[PDB]
RNA sequence: AGUAUGAAAAUGAUUAUUUUAUAAGCAAUCAUGAAUAUAUUAUAUUAUAUUAAUGAUGUACCUUUUGUAUAAUGGGUCAGC
RNA sequence: AUAAUAAUAAUAUGGUAAUAGAACAUUUAAUGAUAAUAUAUAUUAGUUAUUAAUUAAUAUAUGUAUUAAUUAAAUAGAGAA
């Protein structure tokens, strides 16, 4: 006997069943049994399609291999099936993302400016908060080698459980990064593995349940805390203010001291209200009677963004953004 | 000398007991295989040249 | 003119779905070495059985090694504790599981007193000013 | 009772009370109770039942526990854990022995998962 | 006044004017069950709470809009106008013609030095901003400002800068929300 | 000649290492590290030239020894790439060299001390005016740009805990 | 008074961070800003770490004593014994 | 009828001289796997109700534990002369 024959033959049989990802060996892989727990994932999404979430593409091996001296090896992965891969599943979950927190976000805030919302919705949804979420998760990458498994003697069960992309080797060894594109990036992978899992749940329950998607996407990807209060930044807010209300039938918005206390010194206070007739609009304090004016405007600028109205109410949808 | 097996509960499973010194020669044959293989074939190829 | 500043979501692990802090426990032992013998006679058991089955979210690794006895778990934010399991009774083990489990992986850390809630939202009612107060002082 | 303000308002806090300790707090808010829960596990949910406050900005309905009907108010038992581990020393002004007085006291941190006017 | 509930301010049992920290106070105070109105001892500059919004902001079919909780407490009468342009006071005008706009713009060109923008205000009747507005400067005029600018940044300390730089900071600061 | 682009990652310690230095020693000089110390503070961050000549014009007689061991780092920066006009001194300091021969004092009413001979050795560390002190400069104004600003009526925490109840 | 090896301490100099020129005591703890450092799940409104803003409280140890901050006693300091 | 751990109730749980109980570190002897993917040692950061041990990172050695554990021996633990 020769022990290379036995080597290739494993990893063989491990390309084998990377490429069917067969239902039994599946269901014995404990990681992908307990992610499936974790989630609680619906019992109709099975065991093969949740390795096949976590089985980036990876069809072909790269160039960059034939040097370890440019800094770079691809060891770990095995190359995958064409059409068994985590690369349809992850367009749809993105889809799904970008449909339903966007959707969500528009309900909570219907006049939420343009770029606002965008930055609403990369919060929600970024790469890196994706990525992040399926750490917690427990997507494990792999990163032992096919050799090294093959020396322990582990079953093929483990290596489907975990995320499978080509993850370079030596990737920051000596202080060194190479910067190769996003088909070998970590983030990037666990992010497509998380929406992966989206789809395949979309794709188990739409039938049956057609919300559970949703309301799944609820609880792991809406639950989370974003200030949208914090997302702005305006330039010349008392112009913008103006502009509204002329838009809107509303008198001209005049800045007025309600209370000033410690002019002539250091720090003083100033508070000063925007009103638009008799109603005010904005409150603003500050150390300059400028400054008050200013802060005056943003948050009547805030008030009229950030207004969300209640479940009860007939549906709002805004004017635009105040081209000023 | 418990097993995955052994315990019926999927979540559960026993690492396999190979020894550190065993995998070590594994890994030694492996490669020396290789280079045998490689440096074989090198020769061969160097024949052919020296031939035509 | 309005501009986003870029800004990303915190994550409150209870509201939504509750994913479980404990990810995976490894029982760590040696055939050899007197102070595993609590640990062996743990797995052989099976108590480890009716734990897995109590909890298959948590995968449960079986390793050996030379060393002392050894109960490392694996949390959700990515912190291990390691808690040595030297020279104790099965129950005790048994015990030591049970507290893993419990935690939430975070480190260990002083309260001061009545510091109870940790909250990322704003104040619901504003933050006082002597402007604004019902009663204004003299 | 007239509860609409309340139940209109898109921010609102509770004062609920665990053992008589009153605990201020939102939906999304992480309690952390200063000892060990016997009765729920982790991963268990508990309904608040002695709210003493139940506020808006402006309004609160405020009183003997108030009607839990009238609310919901859902913490998620996040994790038992424990305080850091602490041994102050115990000695007298003229004497060798000194006790070191160990210390490493019980926590269980709750998230409020839900709190809304019913 | 939709609601007639009690008032209460935010009670101690203790001195408030000397022990307005002491929680302990606070926490003792019992109040009798039911609903009460705490108005907010707070400005409401950052919040987006909907008992801050005002009604104009709220949409028609808001229920909010009718319970009165934007309260006006202040009043547009008693309160001084503060940084208020001379348009807003008297109103806006819009008397120049396209002959009048074409003879500035001229002007400006020829000599911003002499036909500076407040010269220019009060040659039309009309404002400094719409003056700059309508028309452009020699770009040569621009430059040399620019650079008088630049002179005059250099003339600064390295305190000066510094200073400079956290009112800039500041600044930024104030638009955020 | 090639298309691969890189990023790289280094600790504090690896960049301060990195960046072009020498290191001058001195050999067993006869001094007390005191007496040392009294000079070696002079010639804290000046150029090489300028402490070379400070020690030059110095009343004191480690001083000499001070210019000698400057000299020899200045000629082991040339040798090595660097220029000595670019060259200043980043540390300077000094030690004990060992083996002091401890010597009894005998005094009047049999009484006695004990006499020491110190010797010490100063070494110095030379780095480049071109590189070193441009890369804390560019630090410097990194701090400058992050540093927030005073703001006069600015969000300052309400420190304390709030007690489970609403104060205002 | 063997031969190596020796990030053992006391102790010297230097630098870096950080604090310090209106503040008065065993020099710490606790409270609490702030600055900085590191962090391969800082998602962060993160964590930890370093640090004499700042406030509270705080009369070295030991022996010997009816009783010690004691101006009763012993110890310069570390390592070995 | 025992033990191990966990429950509910109650009672107690300051302490000099002093009495009793039970543990740990260190070194040697008997028995004794394991292996530089290891061990030993050090710093730091963790975990274990924590004199202790253990995880990880790192430095250094060493192809290796009188190693875990049970005994039995101690020149068995030092801010006090």
């Amino acid at each position: 006997e020769s022990e290379l024959a036995k080597y290739k033959e494993y990893y063989q049989g491990l390309k084998s069943t990377v490429n069917e990802i067969p239902e039994s060996v599946a269901s014995k892989s404990p990681s992908l049994r307990t992610l499936h727990k974790r989630l609680q994932l619906p019992n109709e999404l099975t065991y093969s399609t949740l390795s096949r979430c976590l089985t980036c593409p990876s069809a072909k091996l790269p160039d960059k291999i034939n040097n370890p001296t440019k800094g770079a090896a691809f060891v770990n992965t095995v190359p995958t099936n064409k059409y068994l891969d985590n690369h349809g599943l992850n367009i749809m979950g993105k889809n799904l993302l970008s449909y339903h927190v966007t959707k969500s976000i528009i309900q909570k805030y219907p006049r939420l400016p343009t770029v606002v919302l965008n930055a609403a919705v990369n919060a929600y949804i970024s790469e890196a908060v994706l990525a992040h979420i399926a750490k917690y998760w427990g997507i494990e990458v792999e990163t032992t080698s096919v050799l090294s498994r093959y020396l322990k003697m582990e079953p093929f069960e483990f290596t489907l459980g975990r995320l499978k992309f080509f993850n370079n080797s030596l990737n920051s060894k000596d202080g060194i990064e190479l910067i190769t594109g996003k088909n070998f990036s970590e983030t990037s992978a666990l992010a497509m593995s998380v929406r992966s899992i989206i789809a395949a749940i979309w794709a188990v329950t739409e039938q049956k349940d057609s919300q559970a998607v949703y309301r799944f996407i609820d609880d792991h990807i809406m639950s989370r805390k974003l200030d949208i209060t914090k997302m702005f930044q305006f330039e010349q807010p008392t112009r913008e203010l103006a502009m509204l209300c002329r838009r809107e039938g509303l008198e001209k918005p005049v800045s007025k001291l309600v209370a000033e206390s410690g002019r002539l010194s250091k720090s003083p206070v100033f508070i000063v209200h925007v009103f638009s007739g008799e109603e005010t609009l904005g409150e603003g304090y500050g150390s300059s009677l400028k400054e008050a004016k200013a802060r005056a405007a943003t948050d009547a600028l805030m008030k009229w963004y950030c207004y969300e109205p209640l479940a009860q109410q007939e549906p709002v949808i805004d004017p635009g953004t105040v081209v000023v | 000398h418990p097993f995955s097996d052994n315990y019926a509960s999927p979540n559960i499973y026993v690492v396999n007991d190979v020894t550190s010194k065993e995998q070590k020669s594994k890994y030694d044959t492996i490669m020396k295989e290789i280079q045998k293989l490689e440096d074989d074939a090198t020769r061969k190829a160097l024949e052919t040249a020296r031939s035509a | 003119v309005v501009k986003a500043i870029a800004r990303n979501s915190i994550g409150r692990n209870g509201v939504g779905a509750f994913v479980f802090p404990c990810r995976k426990i490894t029982l760590q032992f040696c055939n050899w070495g007197g102070s595993s013998e609590g640990m062996r006679k743990f797995l052989t058991s099976k108590r480890l059985d009716k734990w897995g089955q109590e909890f298959p979210w948590i995968q449960f690794e079986v390793m050996r090694k030379s060393g002392h006895p050894l109960l490392r778990a694996e949390y959700t934010n990515g912190r291990e504790k390691v808690i040595c399991v030297r020279n104790l009774n099965i129950d005790n083990v048994e015990n030591k599981l049970k507290l893993l489990k419990d935690s939430d992986g975070d480190i260990l850390r002083r309260r001061t007193k009545n510091d109870n809630v940790e909250s990322l939202n704003s104040s619901v009612r504003g933050i006082w000013s002597p402007l604004h107060a019902a009663k204004r002082h003299r | 009772t007239d509860t609409t303000p309340l139940k209109l308002s898109n921010e609102l806090y509770a004062i609920f009370k665990i053992h008589n300790r009153p605990y201020l707090v939102t939906e999304g808010d992480r309690v952390i109770l200063p000892f060990k829960l016997k009765q729920a596990e982790v991963g268990d949910i508990l309904n608040m039942t002695d709210v003493t406050t139940l506020g808006s900005r402006n309004y609160k309905l405020v009183g003997h526990p108030i009607n839990t009907s009238l609310y919901t108010l859902k913490a998620t038992v996040v994790g038992k854990t424990k305080r850091a581990f602490q041994t102050r020393e115990v000695t007298k002004r003229r004497n060798r022995r000194v006790r070191h007085a160990k210390s490493k006291g019980d926590l269980t941190i709750l998230r409020i998962s839900e709190l809304s006017m019913n | 006044k939709q609601f007639g509930f009690p008032k209460t301010q935010v009670t101690t049992i203790y001195n408030k004017t000397k022990s307005a920290s002491n929680y302990k106070g606070y926490l003792k105070h019992r109040d009798a069950p039911g609903m009460y109105y705490q108005p907010s001892e707070s400005i409401a500059t950052g919040s987006v709470n909907s008992e801050t919004i005002p009604r104009s902001f709220m949409a028609a079919s808001d229920p909010r809009r009718g319970l009165d909780m934007p309260v006006q407490s202040t009043k547009a009468k008693q309160c001084p106008n503060v940084l208020v342009g001379k348009s807003t006071v008297n109103g806006k005008t819009y008397h120049l013609g396209p002959q009048e706009i074409d003879e500035i713009r001229k002007l400006r060109l020829d000599n911003p030095q002499k036909y500076t923008r407040k010269f220019l205000a009060a040659k039309y009747g009309i404002s400094p901003l719409f003056v700059s507005m309508v028309s452009k400067p020699s770009e040569q005029h621009v430059q040399i400002m620019e650079s008088r600018l630049q002179e005059i940044q250099s003339r600064w300390k390295e305190k000066r800068r510094i200073a400079r730089e956290d009112r800039k900071r500041r600044k930024l600061l104030w638009y955020q929300a | 000649n090639s298309s691969e682009r890189y990023k790289l990652k280094l600790t504090k310690r690896e960049i301060e290492v990195l960046e072009p230095s020498v290191y001058a020693q001195s050999y067993r000089i006869k001094s007390s590290m005191k007496k040392a110390t009294l000079l070696l503070r002079l010639l804290g961050g000046l150029d090489v030239m300028k402490a070379i000549s400070q020690c030059h014009f110095s009343n004191k007689k480690i001083a000499r020894e001070v210019a000698e061991l400057l000299q020899k780092g200045v000629k082991d920066g040339q040798k090595l790439g660097l220029k000595p006009e670019d060259l200043y001194i980043s540390q300077i300091w000094t030690g004990s060299d060992g083996f002091w021969r401890k010597r009894v004092e005998f005094k009047a009413r049999t009484r006695i001390g004990i006499i020491s001979h110190p010797y010490i050795h100063v070494r110095c560390i030379l780095r480049t005016k071109s590189v070193t002190k441009r890369r804390l400069a560019y630090e410097a104004h990194l701090k400058e740009q992050k540093r927030a600003p005073w703001v006069q009526l600015g969000d300052k925490p309400i420190r304390g805990v709030t007690g489970g109840v609403y104060k205002w």
